[PDB]
């Protein structure tokens, strides 16, 4: 099950999360991937904050979803 | 977290940004106590951790210094506040802004000028402005000097700087007795950038002249010769001002 | 061998494997035993250029260069970073290092199509990040464009995101005409380059020629694009042109004609790009009444003006007289 990560600046990331993963995996896998340290950055989805700590089979996450990335402090 | 977005908005395009983020770094570093030998008060355990931790502040400040000249000046302002609550600081401080006099200081005695017009001021295209007070850091460099000759070195391998910086600024008097306005050039207004450059380079080295006068009034101590050298020199920036006018 | 002893000397504890390099002592406390030694050892110029010898012959190993980029640990009874961005931290060493970083680069961009362990441009261009002081603005800039003209989509992309953190001061000028000249010749990198435009330093005469450029394309670019698009017009925008691009904006709205689950991300995306633009920018802020008030319809002005009288306290009963 891979998902398309849309930063700013139109930059694709491919990454795999399966169904029954949650939020902070993905943020743990995006820092494992981009570096970004997980509580900086910030997730949106159907322009809907990803509520921390809840897994995405609760939001209606399928296959290639894309999810948009804001980072709070610029470059990191 | 607060270190963090402090070192992320140095590279911000804004220039209240720049002096926020920069204003920030020396006030938090004024206020952690560095529990080795700092004087007085007017503490955390972890005293190694404070230590490193105001080093690589004082890197960061090493970045800060090459930018655009409030933020210079703002941090020259600021050094002297954060030396007398910090004192061990002090010890890179100095050697920081004696780079910077070394970014302008020539070594020679035989060379006249102790400032290059050129570097002193930001060159670039379709217009002029200052780029780092030269006469700000000398106020600072006295200003420094002065407060840990008359506390520190009374209250107690590296010493040897603290007399070169005062042969650096006796050299940065004698020359600039014997100095004159050709090698300065002057004798210029908005109307032209030659004039803007040339109104900047009258200012500076009023300043740094008028500092020469603190710093001569201070060591001299009452002696015929230095007091002769502060009337000379008094006069140079007199006629400067006059001519100003 | 000589790198290596003076790297051992130094106190930093290399470890290859999957171990990474303990450090015996601090890293400020490294810098400055490295750097007094280097400069009270005899032969200065020859000793540093061994050291660079070394240095380079060391790291041609695979498993040596990906162990020594990575970021350190901490040997102790503070946070470790790599051993690369010490050696940054020495001022002396800069110009060295950052040439074998870049002659080092083209070798892995074959590595970049296979590798899936770690991108290794993305790590090095994250190293490369928070220097202290550029040594030399010109050969950055040199480095710089040739990554952009011979790497790829994805690492010219990925450099040109890193731009405001790797440059200093002294390269926004000519830099910018650089990436200017780049935006003339090419179109798929171009909204990045609009977001450094944004972040970077430029003056508003410079930035005049690329507003006029990019006027033109909004009416004709993707919802997926816009929200950086309106962030770079916002911020690069003088006083006295504040009533001009906003009339302008507001007519060339692609909202329209545009209007999945992407697609109302990107709004929402959009209307935080207003909100952090409005929120400050306060002439933009005035102008936008202004500008709407001579218009005297569209649902986008609507919102925008919903969310004005939300968030700007001083405006509320200027707006509700306005509504």
């Amino acid at each position: 099950m891979q998902i398309f990560v849309k930063t700013l600046t139109g930059k694709t990331i491919t990454l795999e999360v399966e169904p029954s993963d949650t939020i902070e995996n993905v943020k743990a896998k995006i820092q494992d991937k981009e570096g970004i340290p997980p509580d900086q950055q910030r997730l949106i989805f159907a322009g809907k904050q990803l509520e921390d700590g809840r897994t995405l089979s609760d939001y209606n996450i399928q296959k290639e979803s894309t999810l948009h990335l804001v980072l709070r402090l610029r470059g990191g | 977290c607060l270190i963090l977005v402090l070192r992320k908005a140095m590279f911000a395009n804004q220039l209240d940004a720049r002096k926020s983020a920069v204003a920030g770094f020396l006030l938090l570093l004024k206020n952690f106590k560095v529990l080795g030998s700092l004087s007085s008060s007017q503490s955390h355990y972890n005293s190694v951790a404070n230590e490193t931790f105001c080093l690589e502040i004082m890197d960061s400040l090493r970045r800060c210094l090459s930018q655009q000249a409030d933020v210079r000046l703002m941090l020259y302002e600021g050094f002297y506040d954060v030396l007398r609550r910090n004192s061990q600081l002090a010890n890179s401080v100095m050697q920081t802004l004696l780079s910077q006099l070394k970014q302008f200081y020539e070594p020679k005695p035989d060379l006249l000028p102790p400032l290059k017009l050129e570097a002193c001021i930001l060159t670039q295209g379709d217009k002029i402005s200052l780029q780092e007070p030269l006469d700000y850091l000398l106020c600072c460099i006295q200003h420094c000097l002065a407060w840990y000759k008359n506390t520190v070195i009374p209250l107690q391998e590296e010493e040897a700087f603290y007399e070169d910086l005062d042969d650096i600024l006796e050299s940065i008097t004698n020359r600039m007795i014997k100095s004159e306005l050709e090698d300065f050039e002057l004798d210029f207004s908005q109307s032209t950038s030659i004039g803007i450059k040339n109104n900047i380079c009258a200012f500076l080295v009023m300043g740094v002249c008028e500092v020469l006068i603190e710093y001569n009034f201070s060591i001299s101590s009452f002696s015929k010769n230095r007091f002769e050298d502060i009337l000379s020199l008094f006069m140079c920036y007199k006629k400067l001002s006059d001519i100003l006018n | 061998s000589i790198f290596v002893k003076l790297l051992k000397i130094s106190g930093i504890i290399l470890k290859t494997g999957e171990s990474q390099n303990q450090l015996a002592v601090d890293q400020i406390a490294f810098q400055k035993k490295l750097f007094q030694t280097l400069r009270r050892h005899p032969s200065y110029p020859k000793i540093i250029e061994e050291f660079v010898s070394g240095l380079e012959s060391y790291i041609e190993d695979e498993d040596s260069f990906r162990n020594c980029l990575l970021s350190c640990e901490r040997l102790q009874d503070s946070y470790s970073k790599s051993l690369i961005k010490l050696l940054l931290g020495i001022d002396i060493l800069q110009p060295a290092i950052i040439k074998t970083l870049f002659e080092k680069l083209p070798e892995y961009f074959f590595e970049n199509k296979n590798s899936d362990e770690i991108n290794i441009p993305r790590l090095i261009v994250s190293q490369l990040k928070w220097l202290d002081r550029v040594v030399d603005g010109k050969d950055l800039t040199t480095k710089i464009m040739q990554l952009i003209s011979i790497a790829p989509e994805n690492l010219q992309h990925d450099i040109i995101t890193s731009l405001p953190e790797i440059l200093g001061d002294s390269q926004h000028a000519d830099v910018g005409k650089e990436l200017s000249d780049l935006l003339i010749e090419n179109t798929s990198l171009t909204v990045p380059i609009l977001d450094v435009l944004s972040s970077l330093r430029l003056d508003p005469n410079f930035l005049l020629k690329v507003r006029q450029l990019v006027m033109d394309k909004l009416s004709s670019i993707r919802l997926e694009d816009l929200p950086v698009i309106i962030k770079f017009i916002l911020h690069s925008v003088t006083a006295m042109d504040t009533l001009e691009v906003i009339s302008e904006l507001r007519e060339k709205l692609d909202l329209q004609h545009c209007v999945e689950s992407s697609g109302q991300s990107c709004i929402i995306l959009l209307f935080d790009v207003i909100k952090s633009a409005i929120r400050y920018e306060k002439t933009i802020s005035e102008a936008w009444i202004k500008a709407i008030e001579n218009t005297a319809h569209k649902v986008f002005d609507l919102v925008m003006l919903f969310i004005i009288y939300s968030t700007n306290t001083q405006t509320k009963k200027y707006i509700d007289r306005v509504l």
